């Protein structure tokens, strides 16, 4: 059988083998050289048109010969040497040695779409992240199956980055992976982890036989799984984006199906479901400098006065660099005046996130609609712990014992809950030394506060004053816990 | 067999360069290796590569032991042929 | 029809029959030598792709011919003699010179990627890599190699819950490149876990599917409704097309399921917790027990997953505490790590506490295990138990864990003339069936309950039944270390006052 090289040659020199050639001419020279069976020569010898005798000569030939030498041989003797010379030239520019950009782009675009990838954000890109995503994906196209976890705070912007990381470079799709399948999960029911994989297979399915799509709706899990892998064999280097996984079962299925997965999620621990070592990239809160860039990018006026850069540090403070709630802010700051910007700053407090809830590219009116879920999923006991964090000052690094005061139950158990709490929605901020301390930001703070029982706030505050008796960069010392009064300011506002 | 036939095939150029099956039909049939009809069919072939293909097949079958034929290229002044095939036979 | 040898050949030489061949070329030669019918040639002759005409030629062929002869004769005539030569070579390294087939005519045709194709399609999970149990994965593979010759056989990889059996089968079929390709042609790995009476049939509904071609999964009928005699007959029929096919039955609980495997003359790897399901098979059964992780292996396992190494006397001890409580339990050990996030011996010892005052629920975590904690697993091991045996187990909580103790001392708490051997009979069934107990014939017949097997019972059984069993034993206690507690000193179980006062 002729190898790709040897078959790529019969194909490249095809415009020519049509203008002047004839399989009848070669049949005797092949049968004579024991290259063609009686029936072979019968099949190619009785054909009305020549393109038939040619297509059968090139099909039949690619199977029969151990190599391409005889073809050249015959092409010579037949006064068609201008042919056997072209093919021998081609076999040599491989034996002796080891287009339009815009046009090419269309292919990239189609690859992106059919895989249901959304458009990448353009007016502002956190290159760093999109860059590091792409990098760690390149490192892995070699791998047979793998998880990439693009986790972060709710609405911290994870999904947008996957849009961009598969949309900037032209390698990830075409060079590193052949195709893309991007599916949004968001599964909560127990039928969701199966329903997902019903639609994943559909993505793989040919455009033909979407008509024949059966009542696959009713068929076991062992079968949808076996069905998919069958189809999977058809496609090579198929990347899977699983935008928004909540249930670890998805990861589990992903690992039974030996898939290559990008994964956006809020809860990071779903990765413990996978035994394979999984790589991670955390979508942090927008740094103070990146917030500026993000604002300018969307026509937002930069600071001009001391108490104007401050008006804007207030928004950043409240937003704590929150892509999603920051965006909701802009869509609301129509006046685009440092003034109406500050009106919101004050308003957001006396109304929580609901003060700036707006129609946004986010599926959600306000970040509170999102976080809802992040809180429901929480261990029944952990749902409790989170409720009592409101009392603590936001954006303050504070000790474990000072927390042991409001939280229900050596109280290390408090710390264990507070870790689960940062792991599972970036609700809290851990920090090992100088001393084990956590911290609640304002977005999260405001959310929890406005969400809880108006009573449970005041009850936790009193439950704290009790422990207040005992017997800034500078963390609060144990000689001075008796007075949480430093934050009287940020406490009197209850 | 494979040896004999491989010979009629290897020495194909000369046979299919000069040579004529009409010349051998009277002899081969005299050797009873051919039939009147066989000779007639070949005799009635427009091109020689036709009359030649036929005979080769006939030889490979009817005259598997084409030894007799190996004395025909001798008599036909085509001895440069019957000599080459005896080498192959050798 | 042919057989496993003649069909294993059409399968081994398959990478080749795809690169150069065509069933249209052979149809005329076979309608002729009396192997085909004018519908047969119709069915294989009108097929859009060749892999279709090929898969139908190899399916239809394996049924029709009394042997593999005209085929060889054909690849000869069709200038594809590099084929008929390979197959005649293969048929020869079987009848005359045995053994030589695997080293010579099969070994060269190995390729790592091929395995992964075969593993994935046989629904094998990925093997663990960050730690491999040397001894076991090796011995599994060995005893499987010894049997590829055999026509049907059971291999029982039996062990305690979460003891790690299923992972080893993942590795034993994933390390060596021989088991798949060289010793067995294909793999079918199916998880059982069947409890209902319909489960042993439902299993084998998936087995047949696991067999059926990628084509005609569309045609899959309402096989959901069809007798057992037929699913069984229906399976073996297709099986023909499956030479040297292996079966992993991950997690068998039912001996009835064990059976079907023997009516179907299958070749089976079997992970299970209850070992006695093997009494269902009259066929010789060979066994490999997944023991508790030895003290040294525990270290290796810890280091492998970034776990610090003992530095101080009372730090190697902090770690001997985890190993004691875990008793080398793969699954609960893993749950430990995922929870030991600080990794500091300190937070490692915090947990060592949580384990005594909360049982396994103190370290229950999201893990590669289908189970949050080993208690979710053992639940089942305990439900299945003979109603009378469920009782015996339930009272074992009183006994000190990790202590070798006499039968009579046990006769005191366990329910039921003058010879209480019946206690021993229950305690054997008890180690045989989930390995919930230890056994030791001499010096004297004594059993033992480990800690993982102990904390569970402690936290699950009726808070009352614990205290009632403790009082019960005292009455029997009246009577008239390496060394087994002597009969002069049973009157005082007081040696373990330490491990008794904590109740
Ligand atoms: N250029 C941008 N980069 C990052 N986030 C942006 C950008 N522009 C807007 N956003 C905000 O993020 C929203 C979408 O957030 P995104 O989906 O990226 O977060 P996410 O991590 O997917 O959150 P989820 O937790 O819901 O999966 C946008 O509609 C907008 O509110
Ligand atoms: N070699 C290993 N490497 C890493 N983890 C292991 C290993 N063996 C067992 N485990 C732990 O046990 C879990 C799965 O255990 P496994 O399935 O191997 O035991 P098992 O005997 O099958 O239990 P069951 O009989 O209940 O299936 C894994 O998630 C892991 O936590
Ligand atoms: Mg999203
Ligand atoms: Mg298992």
């Amino acid at each position: 059988m002729l190898c790709e090289i040897e078959c790529r040659a019969l194909s490249t020199a095809h415009t020519r083998l049509i203008h002047d050639f004839e399989p009848r001419d070669a049949l005797t020279y092949l049968e004579g050289k024991n290259i063609f069976t009686e029936d072979h020569s019968e099949l190619i010898s009785k054909m009305s048109t020549r393109l038939e005798r040619i297509a059968n000569f090139l099909r039949i030939y690619r199977r029969q010969a151990s190599e391409l030498g005889p073809l050249i041989d015959f092409f010579n003797y037949n006064n068609q040497s201008h042919l056997a010379d072209f093919l021998e030239d081609y076999i040599d520019f491989a034996i002796n040695e080891p287009i339009a950009p815009q046009f090419s782009r269309q292919m990239l675009d189609r690859k992106l779409l059919l895989g249901n990838v959304p458009k990448q954000m353009t007016c502002y890109i956190r290159e760093y992240h999109v860059d590091r995503v792409i990098k760690k994906l390149d490192e892995m196209c070699d791998l047979d199956s793998f998880f990439l976890f693009l986790h972060g705070r709710a609405g911290s912007g994870k999904s947008v980055i996957a849009s961009q990381a598969l949309s900037k470079s032209d390698q990830l799709i075409g060079i590193n992976y052949d195709s893309i399948v991007w599916l949004k999960d968001s599964g909560t029911a127990p039928k969701s982890t199966f329903d997902l994989f019903t639609d994943i297979l559909l993505m793989l399915k040919s455009e033909d036989d979407l008509l024949n799509f059966p009542s696959v709706e009713h068929v076991t899990s062992v079968v949808l799984k076996r069905m998919i892998c069958n189809a999977l064999i058809d496609r090579p280097n198929t990347l899977f984006v699983f935008d928004d996984v909540v249930q670890e079962e998805t990861i589990r299925w992903a690992q039974e199906l030996r898939l290559r997965c990008l994964v956006t999620t809020r809860d990071v621990e779903i990765s413990n479901a996978a035994s394979q070592t999984c790589e991670f990239i955390e979508v942090t809160s927008l740094e103070i400098d990146e917030c500026y860039d993000f604002l300018e990018a969307y026509g937002m006026p930069m600071p001009v006065g001391e108490k104007e850069e401050d008006v804007l540090n207030k928004t950043i403070e409240l937003s704590s660099g929150n892509p999603a709630t920051l965006m909701m802010f802009f869509k609301s700051c129509e006046p685009k005046t440092f003034e109406k910007m500050a009106q919101l700053n004050n308003k957001l407090e006396s109304r929580g996130l609901v003060g700036v809830e707006c129609i946004t590219p986010y599926s959600y009116k306000s970040l509170a609609m999102a976080l809802q879920r992040c809180v429901e999923v929480l261990s029944d006991e952990d749902r409790s712990a989170l409720a009592f964090a409101v009392v603590m000052p936001p954006g303050v690094d504070i000790p474990v014992k000072l927390w042991s005061c409001v939280i229900p139950v050596l109280d290390d158990e408090v710390a264990d809950r507070l870790k689960r709490l940062s792991k599972r929605g970036a609700l809290l901020s851990g920090k090992r030394m100088p001393v084990l301390t956590f911290k609640i930001d304002h977005i999260i703070h405001m959310f929890l506060k406005h969400v809880v029982d108006a009573q449970t706030i005041a009850n936790g505050i009193s439950i704290l004053e009790q422990r207040l008796l005992e017997i800034e960069t500078v963390i609060r010392p144990e000689d001075f816990p008796k007075f949480m009064q430093l934050h009287q300011k940020f406490y009197d506002s209850l | 067999r494979q040896d004999r036939r491989s010979l009629l095939e290897r020495n194909i150029m000369m046979f299919s360069s000069h040579l004529k099956v009409d010349e051998i039909l009277e002899v081969l049939i005299a050797k009873q290796v051919l039939n009147s009809d066989n000779g007639d069919m070949i005799n009635s072939c427009g091109t020689v590569r036709e009359k030649r293909r036929e005979i080769v097949k006939a030889v490979q079958r009817r005259g598997d032991v084409a030894f007799d034929a190996f004395y025909d290229a001798l008599r036909s002044t085509g001895h440069e042929g019957l000599a080459e095939v005896l080498e192959p036979l050798a």
